[PDB]
């Protein structure tokens, strides 16, 4: 049983804590314990925080790995935003020589240091690697086939890209997600620019509503259009996202769809046999009933 | 010994970094200088003119000359040195001009005269220890072999045999012809490509004077300038020639190319000439204009069934079980044209060249537009077979790029034959339009901008912007191109029905294998590297190997057939003359120095070193032509047995003992 | 009172047409170190290091082609093999053994050479006056 | 020389897969037994499969025809 | 009997056991080569005068081998070297050759140079522990003893003690309280780990050898199928015996030679850091060498030094008048030997002035060879210098983790 | 190749327009510099008959033989070997 301090950032603990509870459950179920983070904070979102302050972002997010690193543990995630801070965070400050200096002395006002002993990893990867529980023990866990669902995954942009700064491989047209659909035993489709982003992240999604949405009824309607009956996510902004945005879509444009919005891990604990209200689906915007009819 | 100093100014480039008058003062009262003295540019005829006079007057034994680099002005102060009865050999250079005054220009002056002080005592030292040498003459065999039967290789081959050597022409493909052969229309000229090639072909096929060697490689090469003991594979073709029919004794000849074989063999593969799109047998030829009509057999893909010998009968080409034979030939100079091959560009995912079905390269649109492709001459769709209305052009396709995926550099055509296609699509095609994805057009040829001016009143759209992604329709299979107008300013989707990708060119495959066997190096491109980039781009490092074609980098035929005529000249240099002088560098062997011990003799590249019996005792033997001079042998042996003529130890040792003389 | 003295040698294909470039591209450096040009860098022999340590340079540099890049086709792997032996007996001989270093030039790095030049240089001012001038006597 | 696959996270212990399959069964159960070496033995409650680099296993499918709830999955393709 | 074997060997003849130092299967097998025509002649050592004089002797005659049996403690010389010189390095005629560690290192030394041809010569190989030199031995029987040195009769190292026999009795002393003392086992000796020579064609010793054979048979090692040939000819003629060795014998002389290995370590060590380290290692080694008066006898007995004319001798490096000799003599022997130097320590005692040259050369050697990889005198691998490789040399840069040969070398 | 050769140029000097070129792309060599040896050879071969400050007036013939007409300007001095 291989152990990761779960970061478990805002959104998911704070809007869809069924998404963490699933999180624990099925990372248990499979051979993966999820310590609690003691004291995490925000990461400093990428986009929001990033754009305001890119020293204070470091800082932050260094904090947040020294965290685990007087735990002496790896990190889990399950958010690519978070992702995007706490890892790539890691892996500046593993090479950059100023830049580790400059945040050792912000830090040492707190009594606290970096020094880069550690590893960070997205709860779906560690899901796909061989070694940590893999695409064939998550169809092993698998006791609810979910058969009979069309579904269609969104991997975001902040965990593959760019692919000259990560090491997730192709980025125009990845199927590592889709494996992971198909272990559950719901058919993954694919759907026009199914690359796109969300329209959610670098704070768009508070500077500019509007046109965050216009970027997301892009998408919204190509799933449509293939015949989706759940959007699978791996982030809960783009969760988020695609959940309110499709009210507000409703009522700053005219255009319903209806589509319920699941984090990976949401799905597995259905797939494995979680309750909806372990799950807390009720809490999402977009009702799961027809999902759920489908699928049970 | 006595020495003359002359102190060269460059035209104040020296005297304005270090006092001349100074250095000169020094070289005068250095020991064995008999003679010191300074001249404003001792590379021109006065210069010669004083050094010979000093030579005269002073009765001098060896020239030092404190002047620019010895890699500029060896062979000019060495045959000054000739004129006025020394030996060249007797000479020696002090840099102190791109090693002292370019680089000790500021603020340092003092600093610069003492360096400069230093270095003309280390080459007096040097010279006052230098002795005769007489440079090696070696004859040269009257043969030449051309590596590469394309273009560039053909006309190589023809200008060689022209001159009246007797040439070898290896090719690795069954047929000569190379790209151009599978080039439909040529730019500007919008000539038939295959056509003006032909008579070039049939030229080469009759020639008295070139043996064309078709399907056959190059094992191994070892020898030098002189004579190059040249390894070649004749791999099994599987069918007999008809000279080779009448050696073996079938009377009634080898092969017609009649193509019974092919009309009866059941194996069905894809046609590499045709960039596999279309079906060969086992037993084949590329295209019906092959100039050796010979109908290899592919072994790799034959299954024996013998029904190909019932149909060739009482001819009796096809031998089934024929091996690899090996040939060794000895030729006096080489010609590397090896071409190039289209870089991979299925590695760039953005564009979905092996993923989407009607995105195609520029080789297989000028296989599918040409007439005696797999189609017809008619474009289709590769998807549905149906003709396509609106086709788009990625130039730039991997090139000018620096991520590490694509090439950094240019490759020259693509712009050109970019144009040509998307001519012969809106003449081709009525009603069709054609979009160029570009940035930079480079028309920079002889009527290239007017070829590009005609392209565009034809009416062919050029938006500048590279290519940012390709998405497929999933129905229709059309092609979304989305990029930015950069000069319109908005960004575009267009959608067309046939996107072909102008991608880059890279070596052909095997092409370094090659030029390792023949010794040459690699340029920062990864294309054969020249002598001098400017005024040599013919020749290599490596004496007697010569480079023609897009083989030392990427040309159009034009510029090819230039350089390849340039290589066939200087290939024919030295065999002319039948003489050619190796430089004397070579190793020495002391004999009653040497124990014997055979230490030295795997320290040479060059297999140059042996052991041998003379006077009873077993000494080591120097085979002085194939030595180079490199000096790894005679800096290994602890004896001291082997000495180097123009770096002998004696001579080494004396500039350090200069240097640290005070 | 003390300058330094450091010796280079440099083969004539990679490490001449470094330096070279440097000139002609007008990349300054230090006057301290003078060369001595051999064809390549196989041609060094353990002696000619030795002799000058022994006539008393404060450092000595051997200059030459990349792995793969000799123009004689393995005559610097005889030469890097010869000088990692000879950085082992001048440290067990007592001598600072980063007196000596080899580095590999190509015939393009005309700035590298302006900075291996500078490194040699500020690395032999550090070490001082070498000892065997002393201990001779 | 097949690969088997077993669902350790379903496997009971049953001992089933191992007392059928036919490669187990040479060395008790054949007159001058040829080979002596097992694919599975229940270790710890699961069937672990010693035939580490597949060379053993001929495909029979008599292990997983075996196995009361079906817990072996049998690759007839190359590992 | 086959390459491998450990065997108990003792001679047929009683009175060539009886002078064997063991059974006298050195001298019974010296003596069949001989004999049978194996071999042309045979180059052992005698004793020329009192038992302190080792003399090298080629031998013909097979009446004269009975002389060479015993072995000589005081024996400090170097064979091989002397088989190049005046025996034409073997290159015409086959001969049989007795030999310690040292000098079957030698043999492969120069063989490796091509200078002896081990076709035609037989290592009979010895073990050793340790040589004396004859006038140091004569000090010490005088001095530490208390033993007037002519009395002796015999004298050995056994046990790790020096047995002398002499009219009265015998008397015992630990060798490593003489060493302390400053008498003993030559430096080199002590410094030496090639105790048992398997790269020879036989190994003969007194290790192992237990119970009612303790001092009347002696351990056979066949390292060869030359060596098992001339045993399985000599048992066959009869002038041998045989009798297959015993495993607690076997065992306990693995253990006595991991033992002597251990031994020899420690003094390595304290000899090479008693030379000190950084430039108190070039003033001991250039104040030391300033003495050197160019007898170059330790050149001529080297066995490393095969050239006609030695670099030492060049003008241009050395010289010629120049008395107080550069330190660039001893350079040019550190570049040259020491990455294959077998120490055999003639360097170090024929050296009128007795200058360390062993010491140092072979302080050098070491670590040439936890650099390297390279053992001196075990085979026929090339020197490092005539035999330099593409990928290692890639291998060595790689490690070093540098674009140069500057640093991160050495720890 | 052996052939003699006439090098006819209307101007005092051999050498054109890289001979005015300061440095060279894109190797930066030093122009003049480079083109200094192969003047020298030029200047030097027996096999060259460099003919400086002269034109063709007229040609005539055909690929066997060409009568050309050069006329030799007057230089107004006389290099060494038309000196004596
Ligand atoms: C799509 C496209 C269109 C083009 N259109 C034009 C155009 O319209 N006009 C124009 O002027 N140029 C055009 N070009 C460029 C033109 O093809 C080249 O200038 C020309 O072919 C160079 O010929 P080459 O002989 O150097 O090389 P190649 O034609 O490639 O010939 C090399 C030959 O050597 C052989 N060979 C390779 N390696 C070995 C080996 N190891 N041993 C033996 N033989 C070997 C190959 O099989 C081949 O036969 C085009 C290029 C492309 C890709
Ligand atoms: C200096 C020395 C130290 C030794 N130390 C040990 C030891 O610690 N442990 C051990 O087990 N064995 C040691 N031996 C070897 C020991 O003597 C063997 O047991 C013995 O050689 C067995 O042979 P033998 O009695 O059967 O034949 P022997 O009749 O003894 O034959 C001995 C042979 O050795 C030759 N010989 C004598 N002196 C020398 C010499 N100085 N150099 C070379 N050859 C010589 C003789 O000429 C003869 O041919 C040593 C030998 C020597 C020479
Ligand atoms: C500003 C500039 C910079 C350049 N820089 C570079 C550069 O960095 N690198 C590069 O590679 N190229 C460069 N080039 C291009 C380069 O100059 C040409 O490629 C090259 O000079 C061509 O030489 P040529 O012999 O053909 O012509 P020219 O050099 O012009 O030589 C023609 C010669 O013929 C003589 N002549 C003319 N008419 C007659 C006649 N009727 N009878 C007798 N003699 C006659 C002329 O006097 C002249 O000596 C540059 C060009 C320019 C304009
Ligand atoms: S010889 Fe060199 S330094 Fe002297 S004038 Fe000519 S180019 Fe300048
Ligand atoms: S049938 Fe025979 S002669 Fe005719 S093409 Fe085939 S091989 Fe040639
Ligand atoms: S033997 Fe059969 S498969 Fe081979 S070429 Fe002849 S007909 Fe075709
Ligand atoms: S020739 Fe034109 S299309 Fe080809 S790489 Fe250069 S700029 Fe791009
Ligand atoms: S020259 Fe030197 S290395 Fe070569 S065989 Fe003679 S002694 Fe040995
Ligand atoms: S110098 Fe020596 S090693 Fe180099 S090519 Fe000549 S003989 Fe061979
Ligand atoms: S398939 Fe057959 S042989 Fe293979 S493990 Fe199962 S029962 Fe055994
Ligand atoms: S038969 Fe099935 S349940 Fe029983 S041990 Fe085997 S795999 Fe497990
Ligand atoms: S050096 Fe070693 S083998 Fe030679 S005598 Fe001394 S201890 Fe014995
Ligand atoms: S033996 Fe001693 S004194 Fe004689 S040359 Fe060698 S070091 Fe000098
Ligand atoms: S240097 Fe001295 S100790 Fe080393 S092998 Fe030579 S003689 Fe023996
Ligand atoms: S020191 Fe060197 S040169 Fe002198 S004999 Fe020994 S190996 Fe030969
Ligand atoms: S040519 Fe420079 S190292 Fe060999």
């Amino acid at each position: 049983m291989h152990e990761y301090a779960f970061f478990l950032g805002c959104i998911a603990p704070n809007r869809y804590p069924g998404c963490e509870a699933s999180a624990i459950k099925t990372s248990e179920k499979v051979g993966i314990k999820l310590l609690p983070l003691k004291g995490a904070s925000c990461c400093p979102a990428p986009g929001a925080f990033g754009s305001i302050d890119l020293n204070v972002w470091y800082a932050m997010a260094a904090r947040n790995l020294v965290l685990a690193e007087e735990m002496k543990k790896d990190i889990a995630l399950i958010c690519n935003g978070c992702y995007k801070s706490i890892w790539e965070v890691n892996h500046i400050l593993k090479h950059n020589d100023e830049l580790r200096d400059n945040v050792n002395e912000v830090l040492a006002e707190i009594d606290m240091q970096f020094k880069g002993t550690i590893d960070v990893w997205h709860l779906a990867e560690l899901y796909y690697d061989d070694k940590v529980c893999g695409v064939q023990k998550i169809k092993d866990s698998v006791t609810t086939p979910l058969s009979g669902a069309k579904v269609a995954a969104h991997y975001g942009c902040h965990l593959m890209k760019p692919k000259k700064e990560r090491h997730f491989g192709d980025t125009e047209n990845p199927m590592w997600f889709e494996e992971l659909i198909g272990a559950l035993g719901a058919e993954p489709i694919q759907y026009r620019n199914k690359m796109q982003c969300c329209g959610a992240g670098g704070g768009v999604r508070g500077y500019d509503i509007v046109h965050a949405l216009d970027i997301t009824n892009e998408k919204l309607i190509n799933i449509q259009e293939a015949g989706a009956d759940a959007i699978t996510e791996l982030c809960p902004f783009c969760q988020l996202q695609f959940d309110r945005g499709q009210i507000e879509i409703k009522e700053k444009f005219g255009d319903v769809y209806n589509i319920p919005v699941l984090h990976y891990n949401e799905l597995l604990g259905l797939a494995q046999g979680m309750s909806p209200q372990d799950l807390a689906l009720d809490l999402h915007a977009i009702d799961c009933t027809p999902f759920l009819q489908k699928v049970l | 010994p006595r020495i003359g100093v002359f102190v060269c100014h460059c035209g104040t480039n020296i005297a304005g970094s270090m006092s001349i008058d100074d250095v000169v003062n020094y070289a005068k009262t250095l020991p064995y200088v008999a003679v010191a003295d300074q001249y404003q540019y001792m590379c021109s005829t006065p210069g010669q003119k004083k050094i010979d006079d000093a030579i005269k007057e002073y009765n001098l034994t060896g020239v030092v000359v404190a002047a620019c680099s010895p890699r500029l002005h060896e062979p000019t102060f060495r045959t000054a040195t000739k004129e006025g009865g020394l030996n060249p050999f007797r000479f020696e250079m002090a840099n102190i001009r791109e090693q002292n005054s370019w680089v000790h220009m500021h603020g340092m002056w003092d600093e610069a005269t003492q360096k400069a002080k230093d270095q003309v005592r280390m080459a007096v030292a040097k010279a006052a220890k230098l002795e005769d040498l007489v440079p090696k003459s070696v004859p040269v065999e009257k043969t030449a072999m051309v590596v590469g039967g394309g273009v560039a290789g053909m006309q190589a081959a023809l200008d060689l045999a022209s001159a009246g050597i007797k040439t070898y022409l290896i090719e690795r493909t069954p047929t000569i012809g190379g790209r151009m052969s599978q080039l439909d229309k040529t730019f500007p000229t919008l000539d038939c490509s295959q056509c003006i090639l032909t008579p070039k072909m049939v030229d080469v096929g009759r020639h008295p004077n070139i043996e064309m060697m078709t399907y056959t490689e190059v094992e191994k090469v070892e020898g030098y300038i002189g004579n190059f003991d040249v390894t070649l594979r004749k791999k099994a073709r599987g069918v007999l020639t008809p000279t080779e029919a009448t050696a073996k004794g079938i009377v009634g000849g080898g092969c017609n190319g009649c193509g019974d074989c092919s009309a009866v063999c059941p194996v069905i593969k894809p046609n590499p000439f045709e960039m596999g799109m279309a079906p060969r047998k086992a037993i084949y030829i590329y295209h019906a204009q092959v100039m050796p009509l010979i109908y290899t057999v592919d072994f790799d893909s034959c299954v024996k069934c013998g029904l190909c010998v019932e149909a060739c009968g009482d001819k009796k080409a096809i031998d089934l079980e024929m091996q690899d034979e090996f040939i060794t030939v000895k030729v006096g100079t080489a010609v590397l044209a090896t071409g190039y091959e289209l870089f991979p560009i299925e590695n760039k995912r953005e564009w979905g060249y092996k993923q989407f079905d009607n995105v195609i390269n520029a080789l297989e649109f000028e296989r599918l537009i040409c007439a005696s492709g797999p189609t017809g001459g008619h474009l289709v769709r590769p998807s549905d077979g149906k003709t396509p209305m609106k086709v788009g052009f990625v130039l730039c396709a991997g090139s000018r790029d620096n991520t590490g995926i694509g090439k950094p550099y240019c490759s020259r055509f693509c712009c050109m034959y970019s144009l040509k296609h998307a001519h012969q699509i809106m003449e081709k095609i009525p009603g069709a339009v054609a979009y160029l994805f570009y940035m930079d057009i480079r028309s920079f040829g002889k009527m290239y901008e007017e070829f590009y001016y005609r392209i565009q009143h034809e009416g062919a759209k050029f938006i500048r912007g590279r290519v940012a992604n390709v998405l497929e329709d999933k129905e229709t299979k059309n092609l979304h191109v989305f990029t930015e107008d950069t000069l319109l300013g908005r960004p575009v989707d267009v959608e067309v029905d046939l996107l072909v990708l102008a991608a880059a060119v890279q070596p052909n495959e095997g092409a370094n294998e090659l030029r390792k066997k023949f010794g040459v190096s690699a340029s920062q491109d990864g294309w054969m590297l020249e002598a001098h980039p400017k005024l040599n781009p013919c020749g290599t490092t490596t004496a007697g190997v010569f480079l023609a074609g897009v083989c030392q980098g990427p040309k159009d035929i034009p510029d090819t057939v230039a350089q390849a005529e340039g290589a066939a000249s200087a290939a024919s240099i030295p065999i002319h003359m039948g003489e050619v002088e190796l430089e004397p560098y070579f190793a020495m062997c002391i004999d009653e120095l040497c124990a014997g011990c055979g230490m030295c003799v795997n320290l040479c590249p060059y297999s140059a070193l042996s052991l041998g019996e003379k006077n009873g005792r077993t000494v080591m033997v120097v085979t002085e032509a194939k030595c180079k001079g490199c000096g790894t042998c005679g800096g290994f042996c602890p004896g001291g047995a082997i000495k180097m003529q123009h770096f002998t130890t004696p001579q080494i040792v004396a500039q350090i003992d200069a240097f640290f003389a005070g | 009172d003390w300058k330094p003295q450091i010796l280079a040698i440099i083969c004539n294909w990679c490490s001449y047409a470094g330096a070279d470039l440097a000139g002609g591209a007008r990349i300054q450096y230090p006057p301290t170190v003078r060369a001595i040009r051999v064809m390549c860098t196989g041609r060094v022999d353990m002696l000619f290091i030795l002799k000058a340590f022994v006539e008393g340079a404060d450092g000595v540099l051997v200059s030459g082609c990349h792995f793969g890049d000799c123009h004689y086709l393995e005559g610097n792997y005889k030469a890097a093999k010869r000088m990692f032996m000879i950085k082992n007996l001048l440290r067990n001989i007592g001598l600072d053994d980063r007196r000596f270093r080899m580095t590999f030039v190509s015939a393009s790095e005309g700035a590298k050479w302006g900075m291996v030049m500078e490194d040699v240089t500020n690395t032999i001012k550090e070490l001082g006056p070498s000892p065997i001038k002393e201990f001779k006597k | 020389a097949f690969a088997v696959h077993v669902n350790m996270e379903r496997c009971t212990g049953c001992n089933n897969c191992v007392v059928a399959c036919p490669v187990n069964a040479l060395e008790l159960n054949t007159v001058n037994p040829s080979s002596t070496d097992k694919i599975y033995k229940v270790i710890n409650g699961d069937a672990v499969i010693l035939d580490v680099k597949h060379e053993l296993c001929a495909g029979c499918g008599i292990c997983v025809d075996a196995c009361p709830y079906d817990v072996i999955q049998l690759s007839g393709q190359p590992p | 009997a086959a390459k491998g074997d450990m065997l108990y060997a003792w001679a047929k003849d009683a009175e060539i056991q009886k002078k064997g130092e063991c059974g006298g299967a050195v001298t019974a097998l010296l003596k069949h080569a001989l004999e049978t025509k194996m071999v042309d002649a045979v180059v052992a050592i005698k004793k020329g005068k009192d038992l302190y004089d080792a003399v090298p002797t080629v031998i013909t005659n097979p009446e004269d081998i009975i002389q060479t049996a015993g072995s000589l403690h005081c024996g400090t010389l170097l064979i091989p070297k002397l088989i190049k010189k005046y025996l034409n390095g073997a290159k015409d005629m086959k001969l049989a050759v007795t030999c310690k560690g040292c000098d079957a290192m030698a043999f492969y030394e120069l063989a490796k140079r091509n200078q002896i041809n081990l076709d035609n010569i037989i290592m009979i190989g010895v073990n050793c522990g340790g040589s004396v030199s004859p006038v140091t031995a004569r000090k010490m029987i005088s001095n530490k003893f208390g033993v007037d040195p002519d009395t002796v009769h015999k004298e050995e190292i056994d046990k790790g003690q020096f047995i002398i026999e002499y009219e009265g009795g015998h008397k015992g002393i630990k060798i490593d309280e003489l060493e302390e003392e400053g008498y003993g086992r030559r430096s080199n000796c002590r410094r030496c780990k090639m105790k048992i020579p398997r790269q020879a064609d036989i190994a003969a010793g007194n290790w192992g050898v237990i119970g009612d054979k303790a001092g009347k048979a002696t351990f056979l090692e066949i390292c060869s199928e030359k060596g098992a040939n001339l045993v399985n000819s000599a048992q066959s003629k009869g002038a041998l015996e045989i009798s297959p060795a015993d495993p607690k014998g076997i065992d306990i002389r693995a253990k006595v030679e991991k033992a002597m290995f251990n031994l020899g370590d420690e003094w390595r060590h304290r000899d090479f850091e008693g030379m000190g380290k950084g430039k108190d290692r070039l003033k001991l080694m250039m104040s030391e060498s300033s003495k050197c008066i160019k007898c170059y006898a330790c050149v001529e007995a080297c066995p490393i030094c095969y050239c006609i004319e030695c670099s030492t001798k060049k003008p241009w490096y050395i010289a010629p008048g120049v008395l107080p000799t550069s330190f660039m003599f001893h350079l040019i022997r550190f570049a040259h030997v020491s990455d294959s130097c077998i120490n055999c320590g003639q360097c170090e005692e024929l050296c009128p002035m007795e200058i360390p040259n062993a010491l140092f050369m072979h302080s050098q050697q070491v670590e040439i060879e936890k650099m390297f990889g390279h053992i001196p005198g075990q085979d026929m691998t090339p020197p490092i210098h005539a035999f330099v490789e593409e990928k290692a040399e890639r291998a060595r840069l790689d490690a070093t983790g540098t674009d140069s040969i500057y640093t991160n070398i050495f720890t």
